[PDB]
């Protein structure tokens, strides 16, 4: 039930640790590897850390699909509502 | 609330390091120098109650000719056969090596006199030798004194044209070996010195920082080489090459790698946003029991030498414990004393590269990622060292392990330019009986011995007193012949209750064949006697290749229970630490998978690339080592996983990958090339030990530790901590706001 806001604060902090990234720069039209410049293998610790503190898992086959902040947002969204 | 044991040592930092400081000099400067102390303390090669020297010893003392056991031969060589000149030199030299009563005790003179004369000359008779036995067991401070009085009495004198004399055996051997050792451990320590200033100032990019670490590990090693000469010099334990090589250069290695372990945790904590004081507290609570568990595990395991049975092992035990946990006990002490008080002088000890690590990042989250591919890949590379072992063979003659002009080489190359090995190592059996054996009953008694001794496959000749030239020579008249005489002084007791037998062998006595065929020569014997009046008497067999015979029986003994001890302490250590069984065993078994890469390594770089085969000491010497400082490696990252844990597995494991990633890496950097660094050295043994060390942990550095035990741990999961009770993941957080 974690609105889109609440989850760019969550995705933020762990983008800090990975990368150093600021937060400011995350918001969900900003893409991974084109604005952000998150290699592949950075977003594989992402999906760890956030499957560990919070729970959402993601697969490693599913990572590659997401491209920008947003569709990670709907895709953790579309975890929690199915519930 | 600061705990009482940092703030103590902050507080009275500067009393600390002036106690140190003084206490080191106090140390370096009441007794001799460790290379003095080391000469004076050398030990005997071989166990007292070795077959081999008992049975010399008994020669000796039933003879009534000397009280030794080791011996060296005078080889004299001329361009032109030898003649009367040569024969009147050898007769002086004899002559005057028999005055010198307390260095030489006995010389068999075997070329002077006639009767015999023919086995100690060269078939091409340009050649010819001499046994002389020196007082002192082999490798003692009073061997080596003899050997160069001997050398001495034979170099330093006047010589026929064209005519040279040289000294060669095994005391002489081992006495050049130790003077090799002591001649090049300065070397060995200013290459070891220049390496890591090097390494530290590419580490740290400072050169403040690398001036504190220098001085750490200068402070280490002081008190190290101190606490071991001051014990020495009191006889407190033996020396050998061998223990003060390895002191010096663990002492240097672990201060070094203490010292960047405290000073990254203290720059880690900076780089986090830490006071000055804070950082330094942090870095003791993060630190200082890893490096004392650091040091502990090393003195165990140096002290598991000390229950071995080969003398040269077992010596260095003690010394390489207590100069282990002096330098831990300054690490611990003296570093953090030292780290605060400059730390409190401006821009000292901050981190200079403000940068973070990403291939750590990277390949944490690989090994946390896909764990089990990582891991069988390391351990596939861990174990491709193992096809090396087929191809594996040890030598035992120490010709090569020694400069090629050495006076001892020169030697041993003179006497087998004109002489079989067999001839320059004769096995020595007596028979001891306790009636007077001068009737020619025992007289053709002792033929049949001889005979049957003779029928035995391998062996040449044998030299007794019915065969004084290995072959057979009863009248009445010829028992007083003047020459009957001389035989029976030269081959039976003074008192007539033993006979002397030199068996030659046929071939290379020194070898595995030589060793069975000893044990073939006690069988001839014993059955020889049997069945005769001969039959209640003692057989005593000795010489070089029983020696090495014994040596090898113990060699395997030594290996197994130094690795089976420091195995079990090691594993006792890491246990009361880490306070997880399945931790403390993926610990040690992660490094004992390890040294077989390590041992392929060095049998590939020595065996096939150098050339020389390992020695069969390099690899009792290299594996305690190995085994502790992977260990310890593998210890600071589990003890940094349990500190970042409280995240959850699979994230604590990635954040103790950028924790402890580049210092560590570092530190086994460091240790790997200045062990690495005894390769310098001209006795080619410790370069070998040194070399193997370095390359254990090298492949412990890059492999068992960054990819290995982390892909154990994710395996693992809550497992790894057993039986300590934690999360796989911690509880799932609401999203932040
Ligand atoms: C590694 C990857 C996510 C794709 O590679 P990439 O992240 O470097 O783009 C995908 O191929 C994968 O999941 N592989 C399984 C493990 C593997 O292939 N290599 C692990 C050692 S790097």
């Amino acid at each position: 039930a974690a609105t889109q806001e609440e989850i760019i604060a969550g995705l933020a902090e762990i983008i800090e640790e990975v990368t150093g990234i600021e937060p400011s720069e995350v918001t969900p039209e900003k893409s991974f590897v084109d604005d952000l410049d998150i290699d592949s293998l950075s977003m594989v610790e992402i999906a760890v850390q956030t499957e560990d503190k919070y729970g959402v898992k993601i697969p490693d086959e599913d990572l590659a699909g997401l491209r920008t902040v947003g569709d990670v947002v709907a895709y953790i969204q579309k975890l929690e509502e199915e519930n | 609330p600061r705990p009482r044991l940092p703030w103590f040592l902050r507080t009275f930092a500067v009393p600390i390091i002036l106690a140190w400081v003084a206490v080191v000099a106090i140390l370096n400067t009441v007794v001799p120098t460790l290379d003095e102390v080391g000469e004076m303390r050398a030990v005997s090669m071989a166990p007292n109650d070795a077959p081999s020297t008992l049975a010399i010893k008994r020669v000796g003392q039933v003879f009534e000719e000397y009280d030794t056991s080791s011996s060296v031969m005078i080889v004299l060589e001329g361009e032109e056969p030898l003649g009367i000149e040569a024969h009147a030199f050898y007769d002086k030299m004899v002559a005057d090596l028999r005055a010198d009563t307390e260095h030489v005790q006995h010389v068999q003179d075997f070329w002077g006199d006639t009767l015999t004369a023919s086995g100690a000359q060269s078939v091409d008779g340009k050649a010819a030798y001499v046994q002389v036995y020196i007082a002192g067991d082999q490798g003692e401070s009073l061997a080596n004194e003899s050997v160069e009085a001997v050398r001495k009495i034979a170099t330093e004198r006047e010589t026929p044209s064209g005519v040279k004399a040289y000294v060669t055996g095994a005391a002489a051997t081992s006495a050049d070996q130790r003077a090799e050792g002591d001649a090049s451990m300065k070397l060995i320590e200013g290459v070891t010195f220049a390496v890591i200033t090097v390494m530290l100032l590419a580490v740290y990019r400072s050169v403040i920082t690398t001036l504190i670490v220098l001085a750490m590990v200068v402070l280490g090693l002081s008190g190290a080489r101190g606490i071991v000469a001051f014990l020495g010099f009191y006889n407190v334990f033996g020396l050998t090459t061998f223990a003060t090589n390895m002191v010096v250069t663990l002492a240097i290695a672990a201060a070094t790698d203490y010292a960047i372990f405290l000073i990254g945790r203290y720059q880690e904590a900076r780089r986090a946003g830490e006071d000055r004081e804070s950082a330094y507290y942090t870095m003791f609570h993060g630190t200082a029991h890893v490096v004392l568990a650091s040091g502990l595990t090393i003195a165990g395991a140096t002290l598991c030498l000390h229950f071995t049975r080969l003398p040269y092992f077992q010596t260095m035990g003690v010394p390489l414990a207590i100069g282990m946990l002096i330098v831990v006990a300054a690490a611990l002490t003296a570093g953090p004393a030292v780290i605060s008080v400059v730390s409190r002088f401006g821009k000292t000890l901050e981190p200079k590269r403000f940068s973070r690590s990403p291939g750590w990042h990277r390949v944490g989250t690989a090994t946390v990622r896909w764990p089990g591919a990582i891991l069988v890949c390391a351990v596939v590379a861990a174990l491709i060292g193992l096809l090396a072992l087929p191809g594996y063979y040890t030598t035992y003659d120490d010709r090569r392990y020694l400069p090629d002009d050495v006076p001892a080489n020169v030697g041993y190359d003179a006497a087998f330019r004109h002489f079989s090995q067999a001839k320059m190592n004769p096995d020595l059996m007596m028979v001891e009986t306790d009636r007077d054996l001068r009737n020619p009953a025992d007289f053709l008694v002792i033929d049949k011995i001889a005979k049957a001794l003779k029928n035995v496959h391998g062996i040449a000749q044998v030299q007794t007193i019915t065969r004084p030239d290995g072959d057979p020579i009863l009248p009445p008249e010829a028992f007083e012949t003047d020459d009957f005489q001389r035989g029976m002084k030269l081959f039976m007791s003074p008192d007539g209750h033993a006979v002397r037998f030199t068996i030659i062998h046929q071939g290379d006595p020194l070898t595995e064949e030589g060793t069975a065929r000893m044990d073939e020569l006690k069988v001839a014997a014993a059955d020889a006697i049997k069945g005769t009046p001969f039959e209640g008497a003692r057989i005593y067999l000795g010489g070089s290749a029983a020696t090495y015979n014994d040596m090898q029986i113990g060699a395997d003994y030594d290996l197994i229970i130094v690795a089976a001890s420091a195995l079990i302490l090691i594993f006792i250590i890491m246990m009361v630490l880490t306070r997880a069984v399945v931790a403390a065993a993926v610990i040690v078994g992660t490094v004992v998978l390890s040294l077989a890469s390590a041992f392929g390594l060095s049998v590939l770089l020595w065996q096939h690339i150098v050339g020389i085969p390992l020695h069969w000491m390099v690899l009792p010497m290299s594996v305690i080592v190995l085994l502790a400082v992977g260990a310890d490696y593998n210890l600071l990252l589990v003890s940094r996983m349990k500190e970042e844990i409280h995240a959850g597995i699979r994230t604590g494991i990635i954040r103790a990958m950028v924790g402890t990633g580049a210092v560590v890496t570092a530190a086994g950097l460091v240790f790997a090339f200045t062990m690495a660094s005894m390769a310098v050295s001209s006795l080619i043994t410790i370069g070998q030990v040194g070399t193997t060390i370095g390359l254990g942990l090298l492949f412990d550095t890059l492999v068992v530790r960054s990819l290995m035990t982390p892909s154990i741990a994710t395996l693992l999961g809550r497992w790894f901590w057993w039986p300590q009770r934690v999360r796989e993941r911690p509880v799932p957080s609401k999203w932040p706001t």
